[PDB]
RNA sequence: CGAGACUCUGGCAUGCUAACUAGUUACGCGACCCCCGAGCGGUCGGCGUAACUUCUUAGAGGGACAAGUGGCGUUC
């Protein structure tokens, strides 16, 4: 019965928005990684002019920024880029604290922990690097790890033996056993290259995605596939709500919303007006971030803008 | 609490240091109104005469200049005055003030925030200059 | 507000011809404090209509051989020339400048058409940007002629041409040269 | 008397040396009688001329 | 690449009637120097990796080691 | 009042009386004339953009092959007639329609097909009297393939002439070989059998759709005379010219030089300066040395039969 | 002007042929996969190659261009070549036939066909 | 083969690597000024430690490919 509506639209960038992270501690600062090499800390404002004010322009990178993630406290940020360098931020000032060199190729995603002290990273070097918060080089986890670009690595906020998820473009979804960083569970079900993984807030489901439009959903406990969903265009981004047991998905022009009890499609999220440029491709969707408010979705577009979504119930 | 950036014309390179101050803009130790080719005095006043004195109030500005010629050093400073207040308003003031004040400058002249890359071409043999050639005679 | 030379304003300055209006500068957002700006205005075609026309009068006044790079020499000749206009007329001298430009550029010109050795010009039309370009050239050249070998100053003799053309009077050099090019054209038709 | 113009299209560049420009001309008394002209100097689309005759015919010497 | 592929050698051999002068140029190959050719290939040549054959899966079988 | 691209090609700015104006977005973007986009800039704010339904489209195409026009229409020409179908089902009584209308009722005459049936300056009085060039709910279409399908449903429409339509006088092409009529007047080869056995067929369509067609019963057209002649060897190369048998065999690219292909636009008064009072003839290029001519030029020699008395010094293409 | 070259054109088409599946419409992702496979010289060359790959992807997403021979697009093509409509145009009721065609099958013992129609001879 | 590709140069990097034969910033110390009625402020290519690379220099790596949009194109 719940719908979305294009509530508001943010303007700060020349380049495409690639990653957005929210935070439950601070419900007015939400952070945007971009391809004009900048990260805008947005002060949420929800006025008539816009839904938010661009507050800080984090500048410490030299190439495209492919990821951003905050700490459990809303004062630190960590953002990979395609310069190869992983840059730790401090949100109070806009000045780095660490600088994590140790990949050769472009770093695609950055693993952040529920413990708030684990940084072990994976790039287009196809290579997992063992570090710490300090940046302490333990070992180069490469031993039967991947064969293509490691696209996204996340952790699980689990009270059990904690589980990482490290996909690739080699159609693999892998489970490395922590306190070993040694590989146990592998998953061969997808076609085409993989692009985004989102883990359940329960601790039992991961949500793979990619080129084929079909999103495998895997039981994390037994290691068995549970739900395949269909696709429109290419999946770019996936997210999990904690309360609603849903799956949101980034289609190219649109956003396909789900319900994971009956594969129930909910709503399609798009606006285009002018039919003169109908031969021009729609601006794609790139990123997706569930806000811990329960009612707010943020997605960034290839037309270098972030558009916000609010839940109209009923 | 301090931001130091440069500006640049042909070979001149002027570096302006800004910190939380009380409205002094001195280039090379001496005031803005004192710099000698005063036929171009307003071109050095243009970052002030467009943004007003009130933006240059919690900011102290030293400018350090080398290289170039007279005119090229004048334009190298007005880059660096302007680029610094912009860069000061980024790190210490919100971004919305930075955009507001950056937009006032660029619409007056794009030169104030990005520099000309046009530098002197190499002279080649057979003539006095880069393209020119000597006279020749027939018959 | 942005005063030229800190003492001359732009909002008084009123363009008559719509033909020349988009190809003559400062009115509102072209308003700059000094003529000297040093931007790439000849980077591609039709960019030299967006530069301030006082700087156009500058860059065509350094033009001769002995003066051929000296721009601060010239923006001083300009600055002293407006204040002689103001003391002879009282008008905003930028308005006197524009009224001298408009009355100066000819409107039909001749053009040689035919084989080599045959001289039969036909009258053609004069472009608006060229009529700007022709006028400034005809204005600056008259400052050289009555002031090459006499006591009068070129910051002064510029202001005697730039007033006598805004009258459209016969005393100006840039008017007699419009009264010839556009006299010859109407014998070519 | 003295009329005006509107450059509607730039058709080509005529003349002996490639000098004059052959230009499609609208009037500014918004009459749809487009008498089409040759100018001297640079002219782009959307300019406005100033004639002393609108009686120029397509005649060859 | 004329300056690290060809090898110019110029001589002056004598005879009864005058001088002959010879020129010998040796454009070196690729496959870096086991006395043979340079390290760096031709800057025109664009070697593309041969089409690597990959196995296509149909059924989602999770090969868990 | 469905608007068509031909209404803006003739520039029928008639958004004043008919006020239910609906149109297709595609049929205005496909127009390559700039004065139509000039028409699109100001006036068409009174009309509305709309597409028809795929249920409505297929039922238009059913009697389209039954009126024998489905290959003669364009693809965008299909949707405009289906766009009239939703308007007629919306506003007008559907109870006054028909489909699968009527037979041919051949009215065989002793009139030659190439006779000037109602060509304006031709007279057998009828002058021009210089006012009549502009004297030469529904729709405004000037395409007869569009106009044929309308009146067989019994759908009175109008044109740039503000009055309604009652008479439809045009020409179609029936295959003399496979008995297949197309509404196209441009093609010279058949669409079903592919021969040059298309012949000119005049029609007359009323508002109800009384198809009665003057098949020209005259043996000057019904003639096997100039039809058999031996053909040269099939030639393959850059400059071979095979004698144009099919509508699509791959001819080599032979083109005129653009300094020869263009004529004089002698109307335009920007004209005085420079060259001779005519176009310069191309004597330099190898378009001229291979004697490449226009496909429209020399067409009267195509109509001459091959086995005839040509003069002893001619050679054509 | 700015005209591409055989080294640009003929080598970019091979990337299309072998690894179409990894390609996309970005300049900057086609370029990052270009160095993974093309053992290239200097970066200006691979930028022109990646730009022609991106332009060629744009040309493909309308329809197949002449230069390609794709193992994936031709099976897509054959599954768009197999347009099988409901009624083929060789199963029809009435086909009008000349009287001189009629006398042939009466002699070629197929005069029993009733789908024909002898028309009025023109 | 030539053309192109190439090499050098130029332009950009508040990103990386560094610097007692390059600097900047800070802190000492001194000289000097107006003073206030002490200072602070200031100028110091005046000379000493520390912070570090914006300026200087030179190494690696990125950067631009007609890429994106709109028209024109036998639409490539
Ligand atoms: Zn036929």
């Amino acid at each position: 019965t719940e719908q979305m509506t294009l509530r508001g639209t943010l303007k700060g960038h020349n380049g495409w928005v690639t990653q957005i992270a929210t935070t439950p501690q601070f419900p007015d600062m939400i952070l945007s990684a971009s391809r004009d090499k900048t990260i805008i800390m947005w002060k949420l404002t929800r006025d008539e002019t816009n839904y938010g004010i661009p507050q800080r322009a984090l500048r410490g990178h030299s190439h495209f920024v492919s990821d951003v993630v905050i700490s459990s406290d809303g004062q630190f940020a960590l953002s990979g880029s395609w310069d190869g360098t992983l840059r730790l931020w401090d949100l109070t000032t806009g000045t780095t604290t660490r600088r994590f060199v140790g990949h050769t190729k472009d770093v695609l995603s950055v693993a952040f922990s529920s413990d708030n002290r684990q940084i072990v990273s994976g790039s287009r070097d196809k290579t997992i690097k063992l570090w710490n918060t300090l940046g302490v080089c333990k070992y180069t986890v490469q031993d039967e790890s991947h064969s293509e670009w490691v696209s996204c690595v996340r952790f699980s906020p689990n009270s059990s033996n904690p589980i990482i998820v490290s996909c690739g473009w080699d159609k693999l979804v892998k489970v490395w056993n922590l306190a070993n960083c040694k590989l146990k569970t592998n998953h061969i079900g997808h076609t085409g290259y993989l692009n985004t993984v989102t883990v359940s807030p329960d601790g039992s489901l991961c949500a793979s995605g990619g080129k084929d439009g079909q999103a495998m959903l895997w039981d994390l406990n037994e290691g068995k596939h549970l739900y395949t969903l269909d696709g429109g265009d290419i999946i770019n981004a996936l997210c999990f709500s904690p309360n609603r047991y849903w799956l949101c998905a980034a289609t190219g022009p649109s956003i396909k919303i789900w319900d994971l009890e009956g594969k129930i499609i909910v709503d399609e999220l798009k606006q285009e007006v002018i039919s003169t440029s109908s031969k021009a491709e729609p601006p794609q969707c790139t990123s997706l971030a569930w806000s811990a408010d329960g009612q707010t979705l943020f997605a960034g577009y290839t037309d270098n803008l972030v558009r916000v979504w609010q839940v109209t119930i009923g | 609490q301090s931001v130091q950036v440069f500006g640049r014309k042909k070979t001149a390179t002027a570096v302006a240091h800004c910190k939380r101050g009380n409205g002094l803009i001195k280039v090379n130790g001496r005031p803005l109104e004192m710099i000698e080719p005063r036929t171009l005095q307003y071109k050095l006043l243009e970052p002030v005469l467009l943004l007003g004195k009130e933006r240059f109030a919690g900011v102290d500005i030293r400018v350090r200049v080398k290289g170039g010629g007279h005119v090229a050093q004048i334009y190298a400073i007005r880059q660096s005055i302007s680029k610094a207040l912009v860069a000061y308003y980024q790190k210490y003031v919100d971004e919305a003030s930075k955009k507001e004040i950056k937009d006032i400058l660029i619409q007056y002249d794009r030169t104030l925030l990005v520099a000309d890359p046009r530098r002197c071409e190499s002279k080649k043999f057979g003539g006095p200059g880069a393209r020119a050639r000597y006279q020749k005679s027939y018959r | 507000d942005i005063k030229l030379f800190g003492k001359w304003s732009t909002d008084d300055v009123q363009i008559n011809d719509i033909s020349l209006q988009d190809y003559i500068a400062v009115k509102e957002k072209y308003a700059k404090y000094l003529p000297h700006s040093a931007g790439r205005y000849a980077a591609k075609r039709f960019r030299k209509a967006q530069c301030p026309i006082v700087e156009r009068l500058t860059n065509s006044m350094m033009m001769h051989g002995r003066n051929n790079g000296k721009k601060l020499m010239t923006v001083r000749i300009v600055k002293h020339a407006f204040e002689i206009i103001h003391l002879l007329t009282g008008e905003n001298p930028l308005q006197v400048l524009v009224n001298a430009i408009i009355n100066s550029g000819p409107r039909e010109d001749s053009t040689r058409i035919g084989r080599a050795g045959t001289v039969r010009r036909q009258a053609v039309d004069v472009s608006p940007l060229r009529r700007v370009n022709q006028a400034i050239w005809l204005l600056c050249t008259g400052a050289r002629e009555a002031a090459f070998r006499n006591i009068k100053t070129i910051a002064e003799c510029l202001a005697d041409e730039l007033i006598n053309a805004a009258k459209g009077s016969s005393n100006s050099y840039a008017i007699k040269k419009k009264d010839e090019l556009e006299r010859v054209a109407k014998s070519n038709r | 008397p003295i009329k005006l113009a509107r450059v509607t299209k730039v058709l080509g560049r005529t003349g002996s040396q490639g000098q004059c420009t052959q230009v499609r001309v609208e009037f500014m008394d918004d009459t749809s009688r487009s008498i089409i002209r040759n100018v001297k100097g640079p002219v782009r689309e959307g300019d406005v001329l100033t004639l002393l005759e609108s009686e120029r015919e397509a005649r060859r010497l | 690449p004329v300056n690290y592929y060809v090898d110019t050698a110029v001589r002056h051999v004598l005879l009864r009637q005058g001088v002959l002068g010879i020129k010998v140029k040796i454009m070196l190959p690729w496959d870096p120097t086991g006395k043979i050719g340079p390290k760096k290939p031709l800057p025109d040549h664009v070697s593309i990796v041969e089409p690597k054959d990959e196995i296509l899966p149909t059924t989602p079988i999770s090969e868990q080691k | 009042v469905v608007a068509d691209a031909g209404a803006f090609l003739r520039h029928a700015a008639l958004q004043d009386i008919g006020k239910n104006i609906y149109t297709i977005r595609e049929v205005v973007t496909e127009i390559r004339d700039k004065a139509t986009r000039r028409r699109l800039a100001v006036l068409p704010y009174e009309l509305r953009f709309k597409e028809p339904l795929p249920e409505y489209v297929r039922l238009v195409t059913e009697f389209s092959k039954k009126t024998g026009d489905y290959p003669s229409l364009s693809a965008t020409d299909i949707q405009v007639l289906a766009l009239t179908y939703q308007l007629e089902a919306e506003f007008v009584g559907v109870s006054h329609l028909k489909q699968e209308p009527q037979k041919v009722k051949v009215s065989s005459s002793i009139q030659h097909p190439e006779t000037p049936l109602h060509i304006s300056g031709f007279h057998l009085g009828g002058w021009i009297t210089p006012s009549n060039i502009k004297q030469i709910v529904g729709c405004l279409t000037t395409d007869f393939a569009m106009q044929n399908v309308l009146l067989q449903m019994g759908l009175h429409v109008l044109a740039v002439n503000g009055m309604l339509i009652r008479e439809a006088r045009s020409y179609i092409l029936r295959c003399h070989g496979c008995f297949k009529t197309t509404s196209d007047m441009s093609r010279v080869f058949c669409s079903h059998c592919g021969n040059k056995t298309l012949k000119k067929v005049s029609v007359t369509v009323s508002d109800d759709g009384t198809l009665h067609m003057h098949f020209s019963r005259n043996p000057k057209v019904l003639n096997p005379r100039g039809l058999r002649y031996s053909l040269p060897t099939p030639k393959g190369g850059k400059y071979a010219i095979n004698p144009h048998l099919t509508e699509d065999q791959r001819f080599p690219q032979l083109r005129l030089s653009q300094k020869a292909r263009q004529k004089t636009n002698v109307f335009a008064p920007d004209y005085i300066a420079g060259v001779s009072p005519f176009v310069e003839n191309d004597i330099s290029s190898r378009s001229a040395t291979l004697q490449v001519r226009d496909s429209t030029l020399g067409a009267g020699r195509r109509r001459l039969n091959p086995n005839a008395s040509r003069k002893k010094f001619v050679k054509k293409r | 002007g700015r005209v591409r070259t055989k080294t640009v054109k003929k080598a970019a088409r091979v990337i299309i042929e072998k690894y179409y599946t990894r390609l996309g419409n970005d300049f900057h992702t086609n370029k990052r996969v270009c160095e993974e496979i093309a053992i290239i010289p200097s970066k200006k060359l691979r930028n022109k190659i990646a730009g022609y790959v991106t332009h060629l992807m744009k040309r493909i997403q309308r329809g197949p261009v002449r230069g390609i021979s794709i193992k994936l697009q031709e099976e897509e093509r054959e599954r768009r070549d197999n347009y099988v409509p409901e009624v083929s145009a060789l199963d029809q009721e009435i086909i009008e036939v000349d009287p001189d065609t009629k006398e042939m099958l009466k002699l070629l013992d197929f005069g029993s066909l009733s789908n024909l129609q002898v028309t009025q001879p023109t």
